[PDB]
């Protein structure tokens, strides 16, 4: 019986840190992984705590058909407390 | 909108340097942007926010290809910015600067960062015999930074007057009654030789000596102990940590003055050699700090050094070192090999 | 052409937190000028131990800011260390909205105690207006928007440093277990009859007077024993636990003696602490003592600073009863700040 | 040495792998360099 929207009872207020990992790939023209295979990077972490750890994953030939001669560029979270993040991410190409 | 701070600041401004030779300058041989780095120093006052500096023999690149470009890099911080202001001169046979080079402003600092002036002299002009900048073929720099605190007028009545505490000399103080030997009570001896010293700063600062003076030797050999285990050139430094709190050369002879420390639980002296070697770390002898971490129950270079062989495996595994570690100390091995399946 | 470049890309490192605070019966204040009401220490969670608040004057201060409410953020506490962060304020009305939302153009740089806020920050008639609805059942509520900029350096060619986790500085605990225990000592003291014991090596070292009375004359005849009869025992300890810890807690509660004790045996460091602790209690009302006592003793920062506050606050000093004994009976102090004020 | 670098977990508590490491070092070496990768 109803069921209408829930209330909060408390204002929105959001945290958000943000920082960042540069990342270089020597002699990337000599790396040759074929089809299929990755390149992950080393851990890094934000500095606020260091509870998360992150890494960045390239596969220097595209997986999958569709991205078949594309880079394709992955974050990934190694290790959380048991947890669920919710983070924003952006690559770019200095 | 423009913010104002209804207060008072003081603008302090810590000043130290750091004079710094470079043995055989023009015969290091490192091109292309080859960087040839010095070791770390401390800013006098706060050994807990440590600096650098760094060389390019030759200036990188097509533009600066004639030039000597120099940079100040600082290596630790406790996790805030520094606003250091610096210039770099060079000292001539008289000790007279010479090519002074200013900075207009403060420039911001962080664990990492490196500020400094590329282009900032010509090799072949420094080079010039006539100059007679490389007296015995060494290149002697002078660098002058000037830290800026600015620190608020310490909270309380009226607003605040000038000029603050200046930075007490506890520390060489304490450390007066070693050089000039200052009337000791209690006599040593390292292989023969024969050294003067006290026995409450000893006691205070080593528990392995505190419990050795009490107890079998207070009553009978009180003044008389003889040392056969270590040897001078690094006692002296063990000896002026303890008094004055501090190790000058510390880099060049980090290898034994572990052992000597761990023998005795000097376990800052041990921390900041941990950290002296975890930064002269190399493919070439990983095994041997291994091992030397491992038998003088280091527990920080056991992990930055199994790291480290865990990222450069393609070939620390060459490496003669590593055949020695495999052959005679296994467990090691065994353990390197869990830190990397934990990382794995 | 002097310049300096990084070699670094420019990394930033924001943390972008908030606060709400609330204020009850806002109108019921008693609103005297130059009135603070500080709110409670806040922290994003990942502060790193550091602790703001806000602060409202209710009624501004001066001239221009009479008819205004001033706002201002205030970094409480800090590990010793400069803080960058770019502040916003604003009022919730009724209907849950920003209304008075002016940000901070750049980021202004925060230390333990300094306070970054913006005057005349709005109209407290228009404020207290029920048209407008900005109090609700007569609640304030406030909120700040901070952003901790760091300006952090994060790349992929080694960590250099990694993890250190070094020891502090602790070179005072290890010393303060020579006196509490009190470790065999070697020549005994003597404060006007009481026992107290301590070694030789300490007290030469960082006081020269020690010195010399201990190495001239007495250690052939008297070595064990000095009797040090002219301070009270109860500022001896800390003077001795000072010499030994190379810290004085129980200081500022008792800073007038413990100049006459560092200026007796010439601790030179002591001193200008000491007279630091000194200059900062400093008051119309007691500025001739202060003053007095810093000639007495050939003190110089004090005397400056002394000087340099009684000539700015002549108003008042001048009809204290004890300006005007000390005037009386000691002439020549009178004239080398009068020639000061010329 | 496939099947220990999978299973790497568990088999270091097992005696075997303790007996190989104070006899065999060359082994554990080998069983590293693969598990590098």
């Amino acid at each position: 019986s109803s069921g209408p929207v829930a209330e909060s009872r408390c204002y929105t207020q959001i945290k958000v840190v943000k920082f960042s990992y540069m990342w270089t790939i020597n002699n990337f023209s000599f790396c040759r992984e074929e089809m299929g295979e990755v390149i992950k990077s080393s851990t890094f972490s934000s500095g606020a705590n260091d509870k998360l750890k992150w890494c960045l994953r390239v596969n220097p030939k595209g997986l999958d058909e569709e991205s078949k001669d594309y880079l394709s560029l992955y974050l990934l979270l190694v290790s959380c407390p048991k947890s669920e993040v919710r983070a924003k991410f952006k690559f770019s190409i200095l | 909108p423009v913010a104002e701070s209804r207060c008072y600041t003081q603008i302090k401004v810590v000043k130290f340097s750091y004079m710094w030779t470079i043995n055989n300058f023009s015969f290091c041989r490192e091109e292309m942007g080859e960087v040839i780095k010095s070791s770390t120093f401390s800013s006098g006052a706060n050994d807990k926010l440590k600096w650098c500096l760094r060389v390019n023999p030759k200036g990188l690149d097509e533009e600066s290809k004639d030039y000597l470009s120099l940079y100040l890099l600082l290596v630790s911080c406790p996790k805030s910015e520094v606003r250091a202001k610096f210039k770099f001169s060079i000292l001539n046979a008289k000790g007279e600067e010479t090519k002074a080079m200013e900075s207009q402003r403060a420039y911001r600092f962080v664990q990492g960062k490196d500020w400094g002036f590329k282009k900032f002299i010509r090799r072949d002009f420094l080079l010039d015999e006539a100059n007679g900048l490389l007296p015995d073929d060494k290149l002697t720099l002078f660098c002058e930074v000037s830290v800026v605190q600015d620190s608020v007028n310490i909270s309380g009545q009226n607003t605040m007057n000038m000029v603050k505490v200046p930075e007490c000399r506890l520390a060489d103080e304490l450390g007066g009654l070693w050089e000039n030997s200052r009337f000791t009570d209690c006599c040593l001896c390292v292989a023969g030789q024969e050294f003067q010293a006290h026995k409450a700063i000893l006691a205070a600062r080593s528990p392995v000596f505190s419990a050795m003076f009490e107890h079998e030797m207070e009553e009978s050999k009180k003044n008389r102990v003889e040392i056969n285990d270590v040897e001078p050139e690094v006692f002296k430094e063990m000896m002026c940590f303890i008094y004055t709190g501090k190790a000058p050369n510390l880099d060049k002879m980090a290898d034994d003055l572990l052992a000597a420390a761990d023998k005795y639980a000097l376990e800052r002296l041990k921390v900041m050699c941990e950290d002296a070697l975890c930064s002269n770390l190399s493919v070439e002898n990983a095994a041997e700090i291994l091992i030397l971490a491992d038998l003088h129950s280091a527990d920080q270079l056991k992990t930055q050094a199994v790291d480290f062989i865990n990222y450069h495996a393609s070939d620390v595994l060459e490496t003669s070192g590593w055949k020695s570690m495999v052959v005679s100390h296994p467990h090691l091995v065994a353990e390197a090999y869990r830190s990397l399946a934990s990382a794995q």
